[PDB]
This record gives structure tokens, sequence and C-alpha cells, in this order.
DNA sequence: AGACTTGTACTGGAACTCACGTGAACGAATGTTT
DNA sequence: AAACATTCGTTCACGTGAGTTCCAGTACAAGTCTGGTC
């Protein structure tokens, strides 16, 4: 399934923590 | 007890605030004290803990002879308390900082964490702080926004990321702070859908029956369809049965 | 995935449906420390008693 | 009638099991659909463990 | 031999020529108390 | 006969979670000293 | 009359016992393959 992690199958792949990024 | 601090937006803006704990789970002020069966005195009993090795002879190791270690996969990594204190994450305490402002829709109610709710007021006997906080609250309410903030009770308290949202009432207005989750506390579980399931789809008669059940068991009543609603079973006003 | 508990929701004294309770947000704690022997560096078993 | 500032404990998730009582999934789905339609929440008394 | 006697040695690094366990064995050959971590009774760390 | 493989059931331990206890630390009020 | 020390109720973090779910080890029984002779 798209978005499945390549390290731990069966778990959603967490996007990297980006913190606060102000919008334009 | 009031908690004083400064709400900071950058390094130039600072508003003096006082925080109180509004809602928290309440426990018994006193605890059961274990007393001797016959003498009924607390002085007559004593509790202590002893550590012994896993060898057959069952050696005795004193309290000063133990060092704390952790587990790294299939091994054990010694990590003394002093070394941990040296390497521990150090922070500057008593922070109420505004990381940012975000739309209310983005902060859902099912992600709230923690065991407390804080109410943030302006500092006592300070007109300027009151005006500043009122300005911020009204701006957030008009824009339909909340403030994502960093919170640390003291130097040794782990920093937290939470949401402060406005709360305006006729008598008083205040910010309400509730904790928010880190990345580590989120659980990614997948559940089967119920709308698309073929074998669990209810029929129309079942839906009508459940509609009748919901209608019959309503716990609120409209005031003659005139002004507003009224609650028939207000649970917030029921004392806790445990203490009774 | 693991169910905290499996309970019975009772609409009445006769209508009961089985449900499961899960937690979608759980606080993350450091793994608990384990005591170790300073000399040989092997785990030590702990016990408590009252007298 | 549910207040957002009346937070006391982290929330949980209730999902039908179907392994203990057969026919619970259908009633759970009907309750879900009608509750969403009427914008109501089921008030209940909860006891996780004995005592 | 009985050169070292009732001394706590706590070695946590060894040279490439002398790996940690090898040095542990050599020092233990002379009657030294090996301690995998230092402490109040530790005489010297290596 | 005998030995291994497969299927069913049971029991104990690991892991996870919550409740309860203990320890240390602290702002504000009060008492004491100068 | 003013400054400093002590005490008190509060707060947080960390540790330990009991309940629940899941999986591995164990036991037993049946099935399958084999051996030998008359």
């Amino acid at each position: 399934c798209p978005g499945e992690s390549l390290i731990n199958p069966g778990f959603k792949s967490k996007k990297p923590a980006g913190g606060v990024d102000f919008d334009e | 007890i009031h908690w004083p601090c400064r709400l900071t937006i950058g390094s130039n803006l600072s508003i003096r605030i006082a925080a109180y704990k509004s809602i928290l789970q309440e426990r018994v002020k006193k605890t059961w004290t274990v007393v001797d069966a016959k003498t009924l005195k607390k002085e007559d009993i004593q509790k202590e803990t002893v550590y012994c090795l896993n060898d057959d002879d069952e050696t005795e190791v004193l309290k000063e002879d133990i060092i704390q270690g952790f587990r790294y996969g299939s091994d054990i990594v010694p990590f003394s308390k002093v070394d941990e204190e040296q390497m521990k994450y150090k922070s500057e305490g008593k922070c109420f900082s505004v990381l940012g402002f975000c739309k209310s829709s983005q902060v859902q109610r099912r992600f709230f964490m923690g065991n407390q709710v804080l109410k943030v007021f302006a500092a006592r006997d300070d007109e300027a702080a009151a005006v500043a906080l009122s300005s911020l609250i009204h701006a957030l309410d008009d824009l339909d926004m909340v403030a994502i903030v960093r919170y640390a009770y003291d130097k040794r308290a782990n920093p937290q990321v939470g949401v402060a949202f406005p709360h305006i009432k006729h008598n008083y207005e205040c910010l309400v702070y509730v904790q928010l989750p880190f990345m580590e506390d989120l659980r990614q579980y997948m559940f089967s859908s119920l709308k698309n399931s073929k074998k669990y789809a209810p029929t129309e008669a079942q839906l009508n029956a459940v509609d009748a059940l919901i209608d019959s068991m309503s716990l609120a009543k409209k005031d003659e369809k005139t002004d507003t609603l009224e609650d028939l079973f207000p649970t917030t006003k029921i004392p806790n049965p445990r203490f009774q | 995935k693991r169910a905290l508990s499996r309970l019975k929701l009772k609409l009445n004294k006769d209508i009961v449906i089985s449900v499961g309770i899960y937690n979608l947000v759980q606080k993350a704690l450091k793994p608990p420390p384990i005591k170790l022997y300073r000399e040989t560096n092997e785990p030590v078993k702990t016990k408590t008693r009252t007298f | 009638l549910l207040k957002k500032h009346h937070y006391l404990r982290p929330s949980l998730f209730v999902y039908p099991e179907e392994s203990l009582v057969i026919g619970s999934s259908t009633l759970f789905s009907a309750l879900l659909i009608k509750c969403l339609e009427k914008e109501v929440a089921a008030l209940c008394r909860y006891t996780p463990r004995r005592n | 031999s009985n050169i070292f006697e009732d001394v706590e040695f706590c070695v946590m690094s060894g040279t490439d020529s002398q790996p940690k366990p090898d040095l542990e064995n050599r020092i233990a050959e002379f009657g030294g108390y090996i301690v995998q971590n230092p402490g109040p009774d530790t005489y010297c760390v290596i």
C-alpha cells in the first residue's frame, strides 16, 4: 500500500518533523 | 497556587501572566497507613528493599554497589546517574512562548494529552497586562485561531508543546491551555471500514429503530422552541461517588 | 495494535454488544532503567519484604 | 453541550469486536450512522476493571 | 603473581595492540579486582 | 513393533497500561532578629 | 521598622504492584512411514 514504511511493515511512514515554517 | 510567567512573542514582546489549574483529576488528600495487626501502631512496622545477585550462592550487594543501565537491543549499556546528569537535556525553565498561530480547525480535540487544563489570566494588579492579553484574546477569537506554545513548569520539568485558545465570557476572558502530542505519542493503527462492509450494512428498518431509540433517550430539552437548550442530566454537577 | 480491554456495551439489561477499547495517543516514556552490578556488570534481582 | 475546556483525561477509541458477540457490528454501525445524522453523543457510565 | 593485591581497576579503553579484554586478562593475571565501572572504592580508571 | 510429523489444547511469562506511593523542590506568609 | 530564615501546601518526576492480551513451550493423540517373518 502507498505510504507503507520500508523499515517496519504494517505501519504508516511518518513524515519528518518539520517544526514551524511560516507561510508566505 | 498561581503560577507567574511571561507570554513571549519573539524577544521584544512580553505580557505578564498568571496561570491556574482549572480541571484535574482529584485524589484523596490522605492515604491508608499500614499498621501492626495487634499493636495498631505505625511505629511497629518497617519496609525495606534488598538486592541480591542472580548467582546460586545468592550474594548480597549493597545499595552503593548498583549502577543503572539501559537496554540497547540484545545487550545492556551501563549508564551511571552522574553521567546521565552530565549528558541530560538541559533547558531554561519557566517558559510560556508562542511558537506560532494556527487555525482552530487544525487542532483537533482527540489529540489533547496531559492530565490538566490551565487557565491563563493577566497578572494581578496590572492594567497594561490585562489590556495586552485582552487584545490577543480578541484577535484570536476574531480570526478563529489558536496559539501553539511551549510550556515548562520549572527547570527540571520536561518541556511541552500545547495549544492556548481564547475563552471569552461576559464576566471574564482568559486563555485556556491544553497539552498537545509529540510525534512519539501518536499511534498508527488501521481499522476496517464500516460503510463499505457488505456483511454489516444495516437495513432500513434497523435504521428506523435506532432513530426511534435515539429520539426516545434524549437527555436535553428545548425551552418551548424559544431561546436555547436545557440539560436534563448534568454530570458536571454530580459529586464523585468514590469519596461519598 | 493491541486492545486495552474488551468490554460489553449494554443498551439495556438484555441488549449487549461487544466492543474493544484502543488508545490512539499514548505518552512516550524513557525505557525503564535496570540495576546492574558495578563489578561484574550483570543484572541484580531485587526483592522487598516487611517485618 | 460538550465543552472543549472540560478536558480531564486522554480520549480512547471504541470499535466493535465481533469475536465475542455475533451481530454487534450491525448495531454499532447503525448507532454510528444515526448519531452522525442527529449530531449526538452517547453518554455512558464506564468501569474499565473490576473494583 | 601477587604484585597487585585487593585493588579495584576499572578499564574502559584499550589500545589497538592491547584490546580491552586482553588488558583485563593481563591485569587479572596479577591478582587485581576487575570492576567494569568505577566508583567510590575504585582506585584508578584506565 | 518403532520413530517422526501434524493438530489441538493448556499454562506461564513478556509486554503494556493504570493506580498509588514516595522523594525532592518552591513561592508566599509568618516569625524572628537587628 | 525592615531584612532574612523557616514552614506549609502544592507540584512534578520516578518507581512498584495488579489487571489484561499475546505468544512460546509443553503435553498428548492421531497420522504416516518403515522393518521382520511366516
